[PDB]
């Protein structure tokens, strides 16, 4: 957004 | 009770509803509207029931009750008493039973079918068995009127059964077969054919049912032909719906279906609408069932002369020529140019050489039409075509010159950028020559239109080499046409020239700077002289040009005229379609002027709210309504069930949306200056969440919400709370009701942002209760869809197109799941441990995402959710460890990099935030994490983020739980794994711990005789990967203090620096000067  | 006296008064109201004078007709419509829906239904049903009353009053009540059950069934029937509900049903069937009048009989069948539709539960079964029973008995019935009534109900709602296949399937088949064979009745055959198509359309994926009903297709086709040669396109429209939604049904008789379409289309005795709709069957098939049509290339080859013949019939959107070129375009696109170009190529060549102009005109339009779908196949003939086309600019017939202009501009779109690269010399010269040197003003205007296409899709690099001669000619044209605008009011060519200058300026950008003074004064003298209503499109195009010129030259060059232009722009409303141009001009003004635009907000905010408040025009009615309003061109319809269609005035929908997007821009870009208009736009945007006519309007309404809360925060928390209270309930109700996945993901993400803005206390108990159920339902729907896709992948209807659809649904479902996690993260961050009791209702569904047999995006996001419970809800989170603790430890070595990342993240925040209860688990986690870090290809593009999070978790165990690990043994290994740079948040975490290790009074991290210092410098020197942000990160200061302390040991400093590359030494300096 990327994110985890 | 006063029931008969109230019904008598209701009967007087029906009369007034049908009064000639609109005074009593409006006073009755106002009164009718205020009668509760629950009273309305009894009043209307009782009016229909009295057959001894005026026929006109009975017809009025039937139409009013049909609308009532459609527009708001839920507001009226569910709340009614059970005896009242039982009476509604039996009465409706009695009305149809005893009715003599066929006009009334049809309307009550519509009311019965709409009621039957809303009496089908979620499990899929009929809650009104008496309706289905009535249908079954009326099929057999000796009364023709009842056979017609059962057929009418079925045509309206063919899903009237929950045992459709189960037993009733051959009852339906026999029923439709008898009513289609029966040539001793006229309306029954037409109704039966339409009922067949409706039953097939209601069983979208039933391949076995299509095989079972393939027998009825030759008969349906006979009814298409029969109704057509009697001016009835009803059954032919049903055929177009078949080809569109369910073409597999046609396969057993496709040759017959195609032949019929070709015959009706090539039949001169039929009207334009019937011939177009027949062509539409073959065109639709090329888009929905191309692989099926590709087997019958013989029919596709015969469709080409038909479409070309339509284009030759010249002498507007609903004309055969326009319908023909549009069909040729869609068909070339649907079937591809490899099949189509060989068929059409020779037809075009012969038409271009034909002595009749109508053939030359059509050959050029057919050339424009096939460019979208045949351009890859046309690249070898492109040079030859362009030369042929350019000579048609000299054709004796002016209309053929206009079509050559059209072809040039269509080629500049379809063949860009290669078209511009190779043909700019011949094309720009021919277009400019036809604009300047030609005497017919209509060819000049068509040539300027093709020049706009050429420059709009010409890349800047390809445009710049000849910009000077282009601008030179356009200036001469603008100047001469401006003289004609002054003395004769002529604007035809000037309109296109102004847009051509704007397109050139928009492409040239800073290259248009030397040309600013050559157009800008002349452009301002065009808007002042365009005060007349006839010059409104010109004044709009000129405002677009001035703003697009200013946007290219920048705020420095445009500044001298920015106030003159802004003032002259607001003069248009005081000295008077053009709304769209003014709205977009202000967007340009703001983008150039930056925060200095703030001073113009009081004058533009007025008309910006006005256009964001435009109301659309609601349309309803039955069958013949969508074709009677095609003249408008700005009125669009959607074919809903019962052939009863919904229409909307497309006219202001794009302006309404654009304006909404401008308010979004102003709230984030002019934050400080927008605060005064916050309460008004909050009231505007909140009901806009349920604007189901424009997707972009709801998106803008959603995007505005967190932006509006940032403005409301400067006022104080009190204004902020009352602003949040305007949107909280509306945002939650939108999450549970939004039909579009893309718009729902926006609503969910904005709700998530607003909670983060508001913090703890932002949600009340009713809003938490509604939210829990809404998120629970989204999760339930996530799991039903996966089961459905699994069964649909083994279906008899499964194919390449179904496969594409299912993967798109899966992607959307995954995206919605990321947003559930987003909403949850902001609730867990705000509320911390207090919200765990509330979270328990979602716990079964969330833990289901982490089941080992679930797809990897399920395990990933289920772990992301449990990572937020650990990070923000500890030490309470350990009460729930029986749900996630062992799965996270097992999921760290998963095949998915995304899953490994989520699990490793959780193991790290368990060390940092969890508490002493996780200590034994912290001990186990370390070797599992080291195993993933050391695994080969761990730092490749696909695995580097998972690995970085494993290194970060190891570090959090070492730092926060030193008693659970042998830090002195892990430390040299962890030091070798640095630096991180992909995950910036985790690069900070490790840099903070590395600083703790170096600053420690026993800094074992340096090694004996500071042997690890060069490695520590290499790690830090990777401040060239932007991991350490000099500003907001305080660890940048700590990393610089560590490094600059080494400067005091000369030899050690010289040796640490000498081992770095020149680009690394310059990064150490950059860091040392900044922090
Ligand atoms: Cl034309
Ligand atoms: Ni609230
Ligand atoms: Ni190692």
């Amino acid at each position: 957004f990327r994110v985890r | 009770a006063m029931a008969a006296a109230e019904q008598q008064q209701f009967y007087l109201l029906l009369g007034n509803l049908l009064s000639p004078d609109n005074v009593v007709r409006k006073q009755a419509e106002e009164t009718y509207e205020n009668i509760p829906g629950q009273s309305k239904i009894t009043f209307l049903l009782q009016a229909i029931r009295n057959t001894t009353a005026a026929e006109e009053a009975r017809q009025m009540a039937a139409v009013l009750l049909r609308r009532l059950l459609s527009s708001a069934f839920d507001e009226v029937y569910p709340a009614l008493p059970s005896d009242v509900q039982t009476a509604i049903k039996s009465e409706l069937l009695m009305i149809i039973q005893m009715e003599t009048q066929s006009s009334m009989r049809k309307k009550v069948c519509d009311i019965a079918a709409e009621l039957a539709r809303n009496l089908i539960d979620e499990d899929g079964n009929n809650q009104w068995p008496e309706g289905l029973k009535f249908l079954f008995d009326s099929v057999s019935s000796q009364n023709v009127g009842l056979r017609e009534a059962a057929l009418h109900i079925f045509w309206n709602f063919p899903g009237i059964f929950g045992n459709q296949q189960q037993h009733y399937l051959d009852v339906i088949k026999r029923m439709l077969v008898q009513c289609m064979q029966d040539q001793e009745h006229p309306s029954i055959r037409t109704l039966s054919a339409r009922a067949t198509a409706a039953f097939i359309l209601a069983n979208e994926h039933n391949v076995a049912l299509f095989k079972h009903f393939a027998d009825l297709l030759p008969g349906f086709l006979q009814a298409v032909n029969d109704s057509c040669y009697q001016n009835d396109d009803s059954v032919l429209k049903s055929l177009v719906e078949i080809a569109d939604t369910v073409p597999k049904y046609l396969r057993p008789h496709l040759e017959a279906t195609l032949q019929l379409s070709l015959k009706l289309c090539g039949d001169t005795s039929l009207n334009n609408m019937q011939r177009q709709l027949a062509l539409e069957v073959i065109v639709t098939l090329s888009e929905t069932a191309a692989a099926m049509l590709r087997k019958h290339t013989n029919i596709v080859a015969q469709t080409i002369p038909q479409m070309l013949a339509m284009m030759v019939d010249l002498e507007d959107f609903d004309s055969n020529a326009v319908a023909g070129e549009s069909a040729l375009d869609r068909m070339a696109c649907g079937l591809g140019g490899k099949l189509v170009l060989p068929m059409i190529k020779e037809h075009i060549m012969q038409m271009l050489q034909n002595p009749d102009w109508k053939y030359r005109h059509a050959g050029l339009m057919a050339l424009s039409a096939i460019g979208e779908g045949c351009h890859q196949q046309m690249e070898g003939i492109l040079n030859e075509i362009v030369n042929f086309v350019l000579l048609f600019l000299q054709d004796p017939h002016p209309r053929v010159r206009y079509a050559a202009c059209n072809a040039v501009g269509q080629m500049a779109t379809d063949f860009a950028p290669g078209f511009q690269k190779k043909f700019h010399e011949k094309v720009i010269a021919a277009l400019l020559q036809t604009m300047e040197d030609q005497g017919n003003q209509r060819v000049q205007a068509h040539a300027a239109a093709a020049l706009i296409n050429f420059t709009e899709d010409c890349p800047k690099s390809l445009l710049i080499p000849y910009l000077d001669n282009l601008v030179k000619h356009l200036h001469s044209i603008m100047v001469l046409k401006l003289q004609e605008l002054i003395q004769k009011g002529t604007k035809l060519v000037l309109e296109q020239v102004v847009t051509s200058i704007a397109s050139v300026a928009d492409t040239a950008e800073e290259k248009f700077v030397p040309y600013y003074d050559l157009f800008m004064p002349s452009l301002k003298h065009i808007v002042e002289n365009a005060v007349q209503k006839e010059l409104r499109l010109l004044r709009g195009k000129t405002i677009e040009c001035i703003s697009l010129i200013g946007l290219a030259v920048g705020k420095e060059k445009f500044m001298q005229d920015a106030s003159d232009v802004m003032q002259l722009l607001l003069k248009t409303q005081t000295d008077f379609p053009q709304i769209s141009y003014m709205i977009s001009a202000w967007a340009r003004m703001c983008k150039i002027l930056g925060k200095e635009f703030q001073q113009y907000l009081p004058v533009v905010m007025g008309p910006l709210m006005k256009t964001a408040s435009i109301k659309p025009e609601v349309a309803l009615l039955d069958t013949q309504d969508m074709e009677n309003m095609s003249d408008d061109d700005g009125w669009e319809f959607v074919n809903l069930g019962d052939q009863q269609s919904f229409g909307i005035k497309t006219a202001g929908l794009e302006e309404k949306s654009t304006a909404c997007q401008m308010l979004v821009c102003y709230a984030k870009e002019l934050k400080e200056g927008f605060v005064e208009y916050t309460e008004q736009v909050v009231k505007l945007m909140v009901p806009l969440l349920k604007f189901y006519f424009h997707d972009g309007v709801r998106v803008a309404a959603a995007e505005s919400m967190p932006l509006l809360l940032e403005c409301a925060r400067v006022r104080g928390p009190e204004y902020l709370t009352q602003m949040w209270h305007f949107m909280c309930d509306a945002l939650i109700k939108a999450i549970g009701t939004e039909p579009d996945s893309d718009v729902l993901s926006e609503i969910m993400h904005s709700f998530a942002k607003c909670i983060e803005v508001m913090g703890d206390g932002c949600l009340n108990n009713e809003h938490f209760e509604e939210l829990g159920g809404i998120l629970k339902a989204k999760l339930e729907e996530h799991f039903k869809n996966q089961e459905l896709r699994q069964v649909k992948r083994q279906d008899e209807d499964y194919d390449e197109q179904v496969e594409e659809s299912l993967q798109d649904e899966d992607d959307n479902d995954v995206y919605i799941l990321t947003k559930v996690s987003d909403i949850l993260h902001s609730i867990f961050s705000s509320y911390k441990e207090k919200v765990l009791p509330w979270f328990e209702q979602l716990l079964p569904l969330i833990v289901n995402l982490i089941c080992p047999h679930r797809p990897w995006p399920d395990r990933q996001w289920g772990l992301c959710i449990f990572d937020d419970v650990i990070e923000h809800c500890s030490p309470a989170s350990f009460k729930y460890a029986e749900y996630f603790l062992r799965p996270m430890l097992q999921y760290v070595c998963d095949n998915s990099p995304e899953v490994r990342q989520a699990a490793a993240y959780g193991l790290g925040v368990m060390a940092q935030y969890g508490g002493d209860n996780y200590r034994p688990f912290c001990t186990e986690a370390l070797p599992l994490l080291v195993r993933v870090i050391q695994s080969a290809d761990s730092k490749t593009k696909e695995n580097v983020n998972a690995t970085e999070n494993c290194i970060s978790a190891v570090g959090k165990i070492m730092k926060f739980k030193p008693d659970c690990v042998n830090v002195e043994e892990v430390l040299p290994h962890w030091l070798s794994w640095l630096p991180l740079h992909e995950d910036k948040e985790e690069a900070v975490q490790t840099f903070n711990y590395l600083c703790d290790l170096i600053e420690s009074n026993h800094p074992i991290v340096l090694g004996p005789n500071n042997t690890n210092l060069p490695k520590i410098f290499s790690i830090i020197a990777e401040g060239e990967m932007h991991e350490a942000i000099k500003h907001e990160d305080p660890c940048a200061k700590r990393l610089a203090n560590v490094v600059r302390q080494v400067q005091t040991s000369g030899g050690l400093w010289t040796e640490c620096i000498a081992q770095l590359s020149p680009e690394q030494q310059a990064a150490i300096q950059e860091l040392l000067n900044s922090a």
